[PDB]
């Protein structure tokens, strides 16, 4: 029988893999950093508290410019804000109301916003009418589609539920590269900071490292006891970290191939929906089922303070790419900018 | 496209009454600010009337107040101009200009053909161009220099300072939106610069192509007012 | 105050969008969102048909109410990655063939269809996000499972069953079995009806639950429930 | 039931080229996080706050 | 003997001792727990609750009303120790029979208005009036609120007290020989909104039930308090309507000559006016601490 020598080399690559892994730690992350100064407590105030939608907020997307916004909620309306002033720049109606991710592009031009349609709709912010235009949608995904992450105004890598990641091109609307290897569905999705590499939460308890030119997957992450939901890299691009409904966020790094450290709390045991990383990295911000987000020491493992308000679950996060303020969106449709 | 053509002029006897009409097509004109800006036959551009969206907000000149009267009708996509009462002043040829409003937005950036419109026989923000006609020659670095009275530059950190270019026998079009903003469709040679009170715009590598009057226009506050208009010739 | 022209502007074209979202959303709170589910292509169809590739959107009137329904149907995914997006659905519509009680479901060995729906039928009543919500379950084809019950008994589906071969007992049973799935019959109400091939009132029989549901929330609206 | 082979092959080669991969020590991994964290720790507006003056929110 | 004339009127008016011996209690036993239940709705209302809707808008009004006429107790008891004895003045009690008589009516007309609510909200569920904005909520309430003002602020217009026999008479209850605009609302705030609330609880009972709705433990629950509030709204306006229409009969057929008669219908009529005051004592138990989304 081919197929049990085929597993039983599967097995022992298994095996090689983790013995590779354990002898490469000598020292691990809460080691070496138990002997740096803490962040002590951070305190976050809302700053502004964004109103106008009026079902669960789904997702949002800050702006390259850390001034604009998009959010989507089942309403079938992605909403972008001014955050600076509150003021609603547009109000996008969805085709599908049944939005479960929306993107922003890093020219400001484009926003992104997909769901249980499974299609990736692009949306032309800057028109000569305008108004705000489908400027296509992209279909082929056979299951809802997750998340979604614009690389520049023509590529877009989407997430979705059919235990696939997929890069697009809007001009042509057509696949331009499939990422297969997930066995569950995949739920998160983040872009490296030189957008070669991105890696990939799904419900198989495990993340995905890929190269966008390559087509593949390079390193495989696990650790975690359930569903990954969210997931995010460090500011410099050679770690990550994940969200799951195990009431834990693990930090990964690309280079060492391994889990650094787990960040828990005996008290937390609903799950995590977003993760997002301070400027310098120190904080990590997740957010979580039990109506609040909480403020990690990304370094020592240590909850850096609470980010409560919220009279629902905490869906999405965001930290703006000046690192200035960190906004929180609901499913009591509102969205909180704390600083 | 988005194209706006502008109808009901034509000479009228002084103390009359006559409406302008201006038809909009190839974009949402739901969704923008609409100004009226006219031009006298001595080529010096001046705001008139301005409706928002929704017709919430109606702004008009202290020489048109309470005489000209500034409505849209959204289901057909048409701005009008109720004028009464016109005098020798009203002799100008009218623009319908397109402008919408929000965070990084071009107002200004489309202006109508115009309709010419014959009679026959202390606050506000001074915006000065010292130079009303200078000899360019074609392929060099030009600049056009413009002063206000008021500093343009907000508390928000945006100069509410608009450049328009208006070539012989054409409407005018926007260059720069907020004093350093190039418009869209605008040739990247154009670049403007300032601070305060004090403004330019540099052309370089000019051609036959950028030949006309140049116009600076505060959206500080209303009423708009424009410069003098400074005009490149050779 | 301390805005400039553009500022108000852009506040002014805010307070438009908030207006419009406002007009928008009070439209979208009078219509009634419906969760069609069941287990593969059983009554999904007929009924759709009688009423009127991701998540399938059906719009029908009835007695100046509109209805929105939902097919989740090609949505082969984990369903609790997305089924709390319909914890606000005013009713769940569950379609589930009578007549498929002797059929395999082809997928897996020894696998029944009626216990597929049963079993979907049991994590979509007893799910989380479904706890205050009312399920109008229709028992499909009840013409074929008719004519077809004389040749299979149903003791073949349900070995405890010690009836007799008619449609009406068989059918009590049948109804008896799914409702039994209900483990919270104090917060939530099971809606049964047999449906047909050309059934006109299925609709009226939607509308009369969905109605009781309305009910329900105008009452807890107003502090009486 | 012969196309599990070819699933089964693309899995052993994932595993495969994901072992042969150049690995570096994870107490080299906490040294270069905590070096980014201390190198770009001044510039995080959240890590520490900056006055009402420079904050767009205030 | 008791024959006084107030406004050019003949009639009479009593000071028993059976007030002095029944009233003080009861109104103090009312104070204190309408005080306390009003007062801790209105802390849920103001702070607890997130979003109100029409409905809670309402209730709030209703509980507002049954507060301001709580608050005017004391005054009343201190009228009732010394046997209609009234030591505050002219304008003060003026302002506490017009707020008892405009508090009372106003509470009357909310609970009305919470009745035609359920009323639509069960019998006729897919109406636009089940819908109505927070907006429509509180013109209508500003509308019925200054219906109540416009009805009751003739009493403002009265010279008061009455110094019979150098005893300041604090009432606005007078039994006299004259057709008054106070007798007539008090007789029509009972009898019309009694007709519409039996009316429209009749109603959500039948259609609750004839959907057979009423299998649900929640909804025999609601209908249960539905009778609840009606029967209290009966047993707590009823008496003293039908005192008062005793009062009427006596009126006609004896007039105002040997008042010896009418002492045993005003002790009556005072007994069984404290149940109005009862009725805004317990409003808040069967209104607000009985919904199960009241915190
Ligand atoms: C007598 C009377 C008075 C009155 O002014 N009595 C004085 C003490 C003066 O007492 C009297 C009597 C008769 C003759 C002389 C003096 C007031 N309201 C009413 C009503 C009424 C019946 C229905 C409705 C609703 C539509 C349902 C409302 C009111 C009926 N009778 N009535
Ligand atoms: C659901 C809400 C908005 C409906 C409100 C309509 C009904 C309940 C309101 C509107 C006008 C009100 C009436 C106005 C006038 C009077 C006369 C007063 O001496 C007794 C109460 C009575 C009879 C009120 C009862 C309640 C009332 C009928
Ligand atoms: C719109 C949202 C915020 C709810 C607003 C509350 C409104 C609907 C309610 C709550 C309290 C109410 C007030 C309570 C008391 C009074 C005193 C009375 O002599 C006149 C009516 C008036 C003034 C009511 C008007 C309506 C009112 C203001
Ligand atoms: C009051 O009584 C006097 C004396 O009998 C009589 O003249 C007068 O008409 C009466 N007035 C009324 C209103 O009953």
């Amino acid at each position: 029988s081919e197929l049990d020598q085929l597993r039983q080399e599967a097995e022992q690559l298994k095996n090689q893999i983790r013995d590779a892994r354990k002898a490469c730690a000598d020292a691990t992350l809460s080691q070496i950093t138990n002997n740096i100064d803490p962040v002590g407590r951070i305190q976050m105030r809302t700053r502004r508290t964004l109103r106008g939608h009026l079902a669960k907020i789904y997702a949002m997307h800050w702006g390259t410019d850390s001034r604009l916004l998009v959010s989507a909620s089942q309403d079938g309306k992605l909403i972008i804000w001014d955050s600076y002033t509150t003021n609603k720049v547009h109000a996008i109606p969805l085709r599908s109301s049944w939005v479960m991710t929306c993107a922003y592009a890093p020219s400001g031009n484009y926003v992104a916003c997909g769901g249980l349609d499974n299609i990736c709709s692009i949306y032309n912010l800057k028109t000569r009418e305008g108004n705000v235009r489908v400027s296509r949608e992209l279909a082929g995904h056979t299951g809802y589609l997750s998340c979604c992450r614009f690389l520049d105004d023509n590529q877009i890598v989407t997430s979705s539920g059919d235990t696939t990641c997929a890069l697009w091109d809007i001009e042509t609307g057509q696949q331009t590269t499939t990422f297969t290897g997930h066995t569950g569905d995949v739920m998160s999705l983040s872009l490296a900071p030189d957008t070669r590499l991105f890696v990939s939460g799904a419900c198989d308890a495990s993340a995905k490292l890929w190269d966008v030119r390559e087509g593949m997957c390079r390193q495989t992450f696990t650790g975690h006891e359930s569903d990954i939901n969210a997931i995010c890299f460090f500011p410099n691009g050679n770690a990550f970290a994940t969200g799951s409904d195990d009431a834990t966020c693990r930090l990964f790094d690309l280079r060492a191939d391994q889990e650094l450290m787990t960040y828990s709390h005996d008290n937390i045991i609903c799950g995590i929906t977003s993760v997002s990383f301070s400027k310098s990295g120190r904080l990590l911000l997740a957010g979580y089922d039990d109506f609040n987000c909480n403020v990690w020491d990304a370094l020592k493992a240590d909850r850096a303070g609470v980010l409560a308000g919220h009279d629902n679950r905490v869906s999405c996060l965001g930290v703006t790419d000046d690192g200035m303020a960190v906004a929180t969106g609901s499913w009591d449709s509102f969205l909180k900018i704390w600083n | 496209d988005v194209q706006l053509v502008e109808s009901g002029g034509g000479l009228v006897q002084p103390g009359g009454s006559r409406k302008l009409s201006c038809s909009a097509s190839g974009f949402a004109f739901s969704s923008f600010g609409m100004h009226w800006v006219r031009q006298a036959p001595e080529k010096g551009l001046e705001w008139v009337a301005y409706i928002s969206s929704g017709s919430g907000t109606i702004y008009y000149a202290d020489t048109v107040k309470g005489r000209f009267t500034i409505s849209r009708d959204d289901p057909k996509n048409t701005l009008f101009l109720q004028m009464t009462s016109l005098r020798s002043e009203d002799t100008a040829m009218y623009y319908c200009v397109r402008s919408i409003y929000y965070y990084g937005s071009s107002p200004f950036d489309f202006w109508g053909q115009g309709t010419t419109l014959t009679v026959s026989s202390g606050s506000d923000i001074v915006m000065t161009q010292a130079t009303s006609s200078v000899p360019v020659t074609p392929g060099e670095s030009v600049s056009i220099s413009c002063r206000s009275s008021k500093s343009l530059l907000h508390s928000n950190g945006n100069t509410y300072l608009y450049w328009f270019l208006q070539r012989p026998g054409q409407s005018p079009q926007l260059l720069i939106y907020r004093m350093s903003n190039l418009a869209s469709g605008v040739p990247d040679r154009f670049s403007g610069s300032g601070s305060g009170t004090a403004f330019t715009l540099t052309i370089s590598r000019l051609e036959a192509e950028d030949v006309g009057v140049y116009y600076c226009m505060q959206h500080l506050e209303y009423p708009l007012t424009f410069g003098a208009g400074t005009k490149l010739e050779l | 105050c301390t805005l400039s022209a553009e500022d108000k502007a852009a506040v002014e074209r805010s307070k438009m969008i908030d207006r419009n979202l406002r007009e928008d959303g009070e439209k979208a709170a009078r219509e009634v969102k419906l969760l069609l589910l069941g287990a593969g292509e059983s009554g999904k169809n007929t009924i759709v048909k009688q009423m009127k590739t991701g998540i399938v959107e059906t719009h029908f009137t009835f007695k100046d109410l509109h209805f929105k329904m939902f097919d989740v149907g090609a949505q082969r995914s984990e369903r609790k990655k997305w089924i709390h997006c319909f914890e606000g659905v005013t009713a769940i519509i569950f379609c589930v063939a009578l007549s498929d009680y002797d059929l395999v479901l082809a997928e897996d060995e020894e696998m029944n269809r009626m216990h597929a729906s049963m079993k979907l039928f049991d994590s979509i009543c007893n799910n989380k996000w479904f706890t205050d919500t009312s399920i109008i379950l229709f028992l499909n084809k009840k013409d074929l499972f008719e004519e077809k019950i004389k040749k299979s008994p149903l003791t073949i589906c349900y070995p405890e069953y010690a009836g007799s071969n008619t449609y009406e007992e068989a059918a009590a049973y049948i109804q008896c079995q799914f409702e039994d799935l209900n483990k919270r019959k104090d917060t939530k109400e099971i809606y049964t009806h047999f449906t047909c091939s050309t059934d006109t009132k299925n609709v009226q029989f939607v509308f009369d639950a969905v109605t009781d549901v309305i009910i329900k929330n105008n009452l807890k609206d107003c502090g009486l429930f | 039931n012969t196309a599990s082979i070819a699933q089964a092959r693309k899995l052993v080669e994932q595993l495969k080229m994901e072992a042969n991969i150049d690995r570096i020590k994870v107490s080299k991994a906490a040294a270069d996080l905590m070096a980014y964290c201390e190198a770009h720790a001044k510039e995080d507006p959240l890590l520490t706050p900056v006055p009402a003056s420079e904050n767009p929110f205030r | 003997d008791h024959f006084l004339e107030i406004d050019k009127k003949n009639c009479c008016v009593f000071r028993d001792d059976f007030i002095v011996k029944v009233l003080p209690p009861v109104l103090g036993l009312e104070f204190i727990f309408g005080l306390l239940g009003n007062g801790l709705a209105l802390w849920i209302f103001c702070f607890h609750l997130k979003s109100w809707k029409s409905s809670r808008i309402f209730l709030f009004n209703l509980a507002v009303a049954d507060f301001l006429l709580i608050i005017c107790l004391p005054f009343l008891m201190d009228n009732y120790v010394r046997r209609w004895d009234w030591k505050f003045g002219d304008i003060p009690c003026r302002l506490m029979l017009f707020m008892l008589a405009m508090n009372r009516q106003g509470s009357i007309i909310f609970l009305t208005v919470v009745a035609v609510d359920r009323y639509f909200r069960v019998v006729h569920p897919h109406h636009a009036l089940n819908k109505i904005s927070n907006r429509t909520a509180a013109i209508i309430s500003c509308l019925l609120w200054g219906i109540t003002i416009g009805l009751t602020v003739h009493l403002l217009k009265k010279k008061m007290p009455i110094q019979n026999g150098g005893a300041n008479l604090c009432s606005s209850f007078s039994i006299c020989h004259t057709f008054q605009w106070h007798e007539a609302m008090f007789l029509l705030e009972f009898f019309l909104p009694l007709g519409i609330i039996l009316f429209c609880s009749a109603r959500i009972i039948w259609s609750l039930r004839q959907r057979q709705m009423d299998r649900h433990a929640k909804i025999k629950r609601a209908i249960t308090f539905i009778m609840v509030v009606a029967i209290v709204f009966v047993i707590c306006f009823l008496p003293s309507v039908v005192v008062r229409i005793r009062i009427f009969w006596l009126l006609h057929t004896s007039g105002t000559q040997n008042c010896e008669v009418y002492r045993s219908v005003d002790l009556a009529f005072f007994i069984t006016l404290s149940f109005t005051y009862m009725n805004s004592m317990l409003d808040p138990v069967v209104y607000y601490f009985s919904s199960p989304s009241f915190n």
